[PDB]
């Protein structure tokens, strides 16, 4: 009913890929290399696509960059160089999610989830903080908290992207635009200024998730 | 020579292959885990052993593979700059889940920019307070510290427990055990030194201490 495409070179991994995916209500097809990846990506039309930046068919970047010119299928991506250059390549040019290399079924299980749920088909809360974009206003505890505007459009991007990593680059375009792609600073302290107006305890959020070296990631 | 650079990239190689077959290794022992123990089998142990021992081994290739990372006198070194908040919280995550009590936690300015290479000093917070937590004993308090001395952070993560033998506490950087001699490597590379000293109150702290060029404001708003 959902099927998932495994574009991952080394056969080992893509036995285990397939074996623990198939023990779900789910079922994987294969491809060796970046090209026949694209291949099944269209004969096939997956729900899901996993692939490694391992493959030696060419820097699988523009795979992401070729396949959402068309297809708006989420991508699970698999970083063997955990520096995290390639992931944030990854996450920029279209990436939904991403695995370290040595991962576990769980993570798996998790990301693959959180991007079907975030793939099928209005103001929502998270368990002490009400937060309504329509009339932009934001209790905590029946209480109004007072939110800058370029605070407000922070908390919107991550409130609407719920589970999904955001780069410094995707929150910064969204929240100035492309003037500022150095002065990324700013983004780091009003994230913090979010933190302590809206956790429990801010050094321990539980809802702005830190991602280092790659950005941040709003949860629940 | 150029002959241990020719060592050096023939160190960071080897320990970046040795992330696949840890990646098949782990992904195999997980699903026989489970299999092993869906059924009623009593090898469900030895696969769930394998398990681990498979960690182990990961962070083991993960401390090796920084190290190697870093042994190119450290220009693999991205520092962006960084809440402080954000730095100590995105490290309290990856242990505190699995304690006793939570980290003592003394930010008085939480949202001080730090310049640092995000990961590799969230690694150096991360075995700082592991070795806390190995050698200060069950029901000890580990606790993390972070002032501004000069235009220097300063940062001492600190226990009561035992602490170092009086005569040389800066002979602990010598394996017992890494992980202190990590913390070094890693922020020696950051431009920093890193030292250590019994508490008067009692128990060992470790104090990390920064250069930072710069606090950043840059545009007011």
């Amino acid at each position: 009913m959902t099927n998932v495409l495994i574009v991952e070179d080394e056969q080992a991994i893509r036995r285990f890929l397939r074996t623990a995916l198939e023990g779900d209500g789910m079922r994987v097809f294969e491809a060796e290399t970046l090209q026949r990846g694209l291949l099944e990506a269209a004969t096939r039309k997956p729900d899901l696509i996993i692939l490694d930046l391992g493959l030696p068919d060419g820097d699988g970047i523009e795979f992401i960059r070729d396949l959402r010119q068309w297809s708006a299928v989420p991508v699970i991506v698999l970083s063997a160089r955990s520096e995290e250059s390639d992931k944030i390549a990854a996450l920029d040019a279209g990436a939904d999610d991403y695995l370290s290399k040595p991962f576990g079924i769980g993570e798996l299980q998790a990301r693959l989830r959180v991007a079907l749920r975030r793939h099928s088909a209005p103001l929502v809360k998270f368990s002490d903080v009400t937060v309504d974009l329509a009339a932009r206003v934001i209790h905590r505890g029946e209480e109004e908290v007072h939110l800058t505007p370029i605070e407000f459009r922070l908390l919107a991007v991550l409130l609407n992207n719920a589970g999904k990593v955001l780069t410094q680059r995707q929150l910064l375009n969204q929240v100035w635009g492309p003037n500022a792609v150095e002065h990324s600073h700013y983004l780091r302290i009003y994230m913090g200024h979010l933190r302590q107006k809206l956790e429990q305890d801010p050094a321990r959020p539980r809802h702005f998730i830190t991602e280092t070296g790659i950005g941040y990631r709003f949860m629940l | 020579s150029h002959m241990e650079q020719i060592r050096n990239a023939l160190l960071a190689a080897l320990s970046h292959d040795l992330r696949t077959p840890l990646t098949v290794l782990f992904g195999q022992a997980e699903i026989l885990t489970l299999d092993l123990a869906s059924e009623g089998s009593p090898h469900a142990r030895q696969a769930s052993e394998i398990r681990q021992h498979v960690l182990n081994t990961t962070r083991l290739v993960n401390n090796l593979l920084d190290m190697a990372r870093i042994q190119s006198g450290g220009f693999n070194l991205k520092k962006e700059w960084l809440t402080l908040e954000e730095v100590v919280g995105s490290a309290l995550q990856m242990l505190e889940p699995g304690l006793s009590s939570p980290i003592n936690l003394s930010l008085p300015e939480p949202l001080t920019l730090i310049h640092v290479d995000g990961p590799l000093f969230e690694r150096v917070l991360i075995n700082l307070l592991e070795n806390a937590v190995k050698y200060a004993g069950a029901q000890a308090e580990i606790g993390i510290d972070a002032h501004v001395e000069g235009e220097n952070l300063q940062l001492d993560v600190w226990d009561n427990g035992p602490g170092l033998p009086p005569g040389q506490e800066q002979t602990i950087f010598d394996k017992v055990g890494l992980g202190l001699a990590i913390c070094r490597a890693i922020v020696d590379v950051h431009g920093g030194t890193i030292t250590a000293f019994n508490r008067p109150e009692g128990g060992a702290c470790f104090r990390v201490t920064l250069p930072q060029q710069t606090a950043p404001e840059l545009e007011e708003f």
